[PDB]
């Protein structure tokens, strides 16, 4: 097989998610979904940046929601001003589970990535390991069906040194 | 008094463009709200595009944060520039002759506002290398106190990078 192997995912990101749910003020039964950005040219899919997306959905109507197709192209071309070597490589949610229109959800993401979309779930409540489970879709025997990818958290060295000094006191 | 309190996606997003910019010098703003008169609250930052002629006013493109400003608006975010950061990359924490211009156009704009100034080469494992500055109220410039905010939820979310470890 020629399949990505394994996600790794900056703490920023989780932080990031962590930061987007809180600031809406996420609450009950809703969810939270941004874009995610990095490198998917490997097997191992880096996971480096996000940002959040404008999302509203009603889950009393499980195929009804609305995904800002503006706000994606307009916000990834101020992302690539910063940094180019950050691409579009998918998109996340804070869960804490897979939901019905997950699939769909993905196959808009599609148009904007080269890669397979990388779907990301942020447990931002983080109950019972990682806070993190990734999927690609693939095809199976023959429909659509999301493929789950190991997860493991990982920091380049400016982080690395960021975190180390938030997590002093401790 | 004076302290800014910089918060976990701020501080590492400074560190990452920092360290992402060597050996050039960035920039960018930073959002939060100014609580009393002896704090400000850095709840988040974003980044600025390099421009040919360095770090100064001329770098601010209000184009691009008026854009961005308008779409964190949309997310949730609507938090006041409370003041700019830039790196030093190797040279250390402190304002250049510009770098007191282009404080004093940010305290034209509003006269709390806070310039950070973070040093990505010589910031170290166990060691960040970072100040804040305002200008001495009337052209010399003082250094505040930085602390950390940090939620249980942020901290529990940090703890996952190396988890063998606690
Ligand atoms: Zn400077």
């Amino acid at each position: 097989s020629l399949q990505h192997e394994k996600v790794t995912i900056a703490p920023l990101v989780l932080l990031s998610a962590l930061d987007h749910y809180e600031r809406t003020q996420t609450k009950e039964n809703k969810r939270c979904v941004g874009v995610i950005l990095g490198d998917a040219n490997s097997s191992t899919i880096r996971v480096t940046n996000s940002f959040a997306l404008p999302f509203e959905e009603d889950e009393k109507n499980s195929d009804v929601w609305f995904l800002d197709h503006n706000y994606i192209e307009n916000m990834n071309e101020m992302c690539k001003k910063i940094n180019a070597k950050e691409k579009l490589i998918g998109w996340y949610h804070s869960g804490p589970k897979l939901r019905a229109s997950d699939l769909k959800i993905n196959e808009l993401f599609k148009k904007y990535t080269q890669n397979n979309p990388l779907l990301l779930i942020v447990d931002v409540k983080q109950q019972g390991g990682l806070p993190t489970d990734a999927y690609v879709a693939i095809e199976q025997v023959t429909e659509k069906t999301f493929l789950h990818l190991p997860c493991t958290i990982e920091a380049e060295e400016a982080e690395e040194i960021g975190v180390e000094h938030l997590l002093r006191d401790v | 008094k004076e302290t800014v309190y910089i918060s976990s996606i701020a501080l590492l997003k400074m560190l990452k463009h920092g360290r992402a910019g060597v050996p050039m010098e960035v920039m960018g703003l930073m959002l939060g709200e100014f609580v009393d008169d002896y704090t400000v609250n850095v709840v988040d930052v974003f980044a600025m595009p390099q421009s040919g002629t360095g770090v100064s006013v001329e770098a601010v493109d209000d184009v691009f944060q008026a854009k961005m400003m308008d779409m964190l608006k949309q997310t949730g975010r609507d938090q006041m520039v409370v003041g700019w950061y830039h790196s030093h990359p190797g040279f250390g924490c402190w304002l250049s002759s510009v770098d007191v211009n282009t404080q004093k156009s940010f305290e034209q704009l509003n006269s709390r506002a806070v310039a950070v100034v973070v040093d990505p080469i010589q910031s170290v494992k166990g060691k960040v290398v970072i100040d804040a500055f305002r200008l001495i109220d009337t052209r010399h410039y003082y250094s505040l106190n930085i602390d950390y905010h940090k939620t249980a939820k942020e901290t529990k979310m940090l703890m996952n990078l190396h988890k063998e470890q606690w």
